[PDB]
RNA sequence: AGCCAGGAUGUUGGCUUAGAAGCAGCCAUCAUUUAAAGAAAGCGUAAUAGCUCACUGGUCGAGUCGGCCUGCGCGGAAGAU
């Protein structure tokens, strides 16, 4: 990317990206291909897991079809079906509800190696400390 | 619609214009397609129909007062 | 900023290096983004991680504080905006390579690259380099002399 | 201070020419003139010319620094001599130039016809834009601004007569 | 470390007091020990400072009357009604 | 312009400016701050 | 002080909202990558986008920032033969 033109991103699911209400139709309108968007989305997608959230780029200008960019995935929504609670409070913020892993962290943000600044592998677990403490959930560390 | 003391409830976003929901009080929503039209270039529909029964503001009720 | 104390840390940290360094180059980098740095630090990444530097001193008065020290060919290096990049291990390697390659790619300048020591010079891209353990270019040299 | 502090190169081309207050400079164009000062002292010899206070004002250096920093941009404008540049925005505002004198289409019943001073001069690149050159700064300024005046840039569209180094603010029109 | 330098006051009284204070000065009195209390006159400014900082009134000080290096204690001071000035100063001899 | 007998900045980009005998205010971005008789 | 550059990655922080993506609100304010870059001081958006500041590297080349005690002044200040 050394000329940025158009970089819509309303992260998306896996399994089946072809919606109407929340994105849809105004998920590629503009010189966009709706068509395209389960012959190329699906060709990335898939190769992963089918289900959870997906931010995403596109690369179309004026020129009708296209090709699908990947991304990653965020790495706090990571601290719910890999880690516990999947709303974030319940008790308003003057109590620290919920509860952290130590183990996980490692790997299960090593997921993300490739989209992290951190030289240290595991430095990159000391970004997802504050991202982890979301809510100000300590780990039984 | 929030000037007409209207409450917002959704976007969707559909295809090329948006659809923009909204709670509003009738007492409030005459003459809305004349503004809207004034908002919006002339390019804008609308609809309503009727939905509940909620509070009106004191000043409100205080007012219709026969 | 920080008083006294804090520059010669900036110092003798940054001398410890020379003094314990192998390759030199520059670059000014007016117009250095920072997808610019992102990238050149997986390249201390690949050529390490934290192993280079490029702690942007070209105050005289910073990274020439550390010149009278070695290479004092970088009295003239350290005018106008300058981007001192150090190794460690390493071969007098590849650093070299991208820098001209990198700023090939837009990148900004280079400061038409006024170039480093491990001898005590100027300019020239260098690939007499990491060819380094290709000794192999001297392995093919036994058999092809051995038959040939 | 700083500005009447520092001194002034006086680049080949230009003759200089003081006498008591006044001050002269003629170049490639340049149309001479001669301004006055007053509680400033100034000093010939060098490249340079060089201002600082005269005793017995408390004005002076204060005073001073305007001095320099007029003579600077006299000889400027012998050199180079100065820009301008005002573009017209909106339906059927041309402009023309008929010698000396701007025909501009402002909208207006009647035509305007602006007349040039002295010292500058005037040509348009389009119908839409002018461009007058000339020596005396704070003339081109004068004469930028009258030009502007016949009508200054309008917040809704920005219609009227720019100076390009603009920024014309503008403004989302009401709800009705 | 704070080395107050002082004279020996020459006049007592309010009249004489009030005098003092328009002249950046201000009285002061020294007791403790055996020997008798002494009649200060201090320079306000310096002072001013250096009670600003919080040691004055636990370190040990010493005054220099006339040459003599006294070294006291500060036991109490008159702060002006409303102004950031000092009036009057007690100091105990150790 | 307000006219007030207190004139004040009120963004970070108005600059306060005595022309004649009169302090004003001046907003490089907000026509609204303009101010007179300080 | 000007002027040249950067002003970043986790990431839209969590909660809360129709929407709160540095920036309406509640709570926390860490970790990175560094020359430096606030879970952001202001402008801006329906919300994003976009423009700045803080901070840092460059240029410049000798002073410079704001409080304290004070003397004299400026505005605030419109009337009837
Ligand atoms: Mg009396
Ligand atoms: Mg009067
Ligand atoms: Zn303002």
């Amino acid at each position: 990317a050394k000329k940025v033109q158009a970089y819509v991103k309303l992260q998306v699911a896996a399994g089946m990206a072809n919606p109407s209400p929340p994105v849809g139709p105004a998920l590629g309108q503009q010189g966009v291909n709706i068509m395209e968007f389960c012959k190329a989305f699906n060709a990335k997608t898939d190769s992963i897991e089918k289900g959870l959230p997906i931010p995403v780029v596109i690369t179309v200008y004026a020129d009708r079809s296209f090709t699908f960019v990947t991304k990653t995935p965020p790495a706090a929504v990571l601290l719910k079906k890999a880690a516990g609670i999947k709303s974030g409070s319940g008790k308003p913020n003057k109590d620290k509800v919920g509860k952290i892993s130590r183990a996980q962290l490692q790997e299960i943000a090593q997921t993300k190696a490739a989209d992290m600044t951190g030289a240290d592998i595991e430095a990159m677990t000391r970004s997802i400390e504050g991202t982890a403490r979301s809510m100000g959930l300590v780990v039984e560390d | 619609l929030s000037r007409r003391r209207g409450m917002l409830k959704g976007q969707e976003s559909e295809v090329t214009g948006v659809k923009i929901h909204a709670e509003v009080p009738l007492s409030e929503m005459f003459g809305y397609a004349t503004q809207l039209r004034s908002l919006t270039k002339g390019r804008a529909s609308y609809t309503m129909e009727f939905l509940k029964y909620d509070e009106a503001p004191s000043n409100v009720a205080q007012a219709v007062i026969e | 900023m920080a008083l006294n104390l804090q520059d010669k840390q900036a110092i003798v940290a940054e001398v410890s290096e020379v003094a314990k360094g192998a390759l030199s180059a520059v670059v000014a980098d007016s117009r250095g983004v920072t997808v610019d740095k992102m990238t050149e630090l997986r390249k201390a990444g690949r050529e390490a991680g934290v192993y280079m530097r490029v702690v942007r001193n070209t105050l005289l008065r910073r990274a020439v504080e550390g010149t009278p020290f070695e290479c004092l060919k970088d009295a003239f290096v350290g005018p106008t905006l300058i981007a001192y990049s150090m190794e460690h291990p390493g071969a007098a390697a590849r650093l070299f390579k991208e820098f001209a390659k990198a700023n090939a790619k837009f990148e900004v300048k280079a400061a038409a690259f006024e170039g480093e020591l491990i001898p005590a010079s100027q300019i020239d891209r260098l690939a007499t380099l990491p060819t380094y353990e290709e000794a192999i270019a001297r392995l093919m040299a036994t058999m092809k002399e051995a038959s040939a | 201070s700083r500005v009447a502090k520092a001194p002034v190169v006086v680049p080949a081309g230009v003759d200089v020419k003081i006498n008591g207050q006044v001050i002269t400079i003629k170049g490639k164009n340049g149309e001479l003139t001669r301004t006055l000062n007053d509680a400033v002292e100034v000093k010939h010899a060098d490249n340079t010319l060089t201002f600082g206070p005269r005793d017995g004002y408390a004005d002076g250096w204060a005073q001073a620094g305007t001095a320099r920093a007029l003579l600077n941009s006299m000889v400027i404008g012998v050199t180079e001599g100065f820009t301008k540049k005002l573009q017209l925005v909106g339906v059927g505002y041309r402009a023309a130039v008929k010698g000396n004198v701007i025909n501009l289409s402002l909208g207006f019943s009647h035509p305007v016809d602006h007349q040039l001073p002295a010292g500058i001069t005037a040509e348009c690149p389009t119908q839409t834009e002018i461009v007058l050159k000339g020596a005396d700064k704070q003339v081109i300024g004068q004469v930028a601004a009258d030009l502007r005046a016949y009508r200054r840039p309008e917040p809704y569209k920005g219609k009227g007569v720019r100076y390009a180094d603009e920024v014309v603010r503008t403004k989302e029109a009401k709800k009705k | 470390m704070f080395t107050i330098n002082a004279e020996v006051r020459k006049e007592q009284g309010k009249g004489a007091s009030r005098r003092l204070r328009a002249a950046n000065k201000f009285p002061a009195i020294i007791y403790g020990g055996k020997e008798a209390p002494l009649a200060i006159e201090l320079d306000h400014d310096k002072v001013m400072n250096m009670q600003a900082k919080a040691e004055f009134y636990s370190e040990v000080l010493t005054i220099v009357v006339d040459g003599k290096e006294i070294k006291v204690k500060a036991q109490d001071v008159q702060r002006h009604p409303y102004k950031p000035k000092l009036q009057h100063i007690d100091f105990v001899r150790a | 312009m307000k006219v007030r007998a207190s004139v004040k900045k009120l963004c970070r980009n108005c600059k306060i400016v005595k022309r004649d005998g009169v302090i004003r205010v001046i907003c490089s971005a907000e026509p609204k701050h303009k101010q007179r008789q300080g």
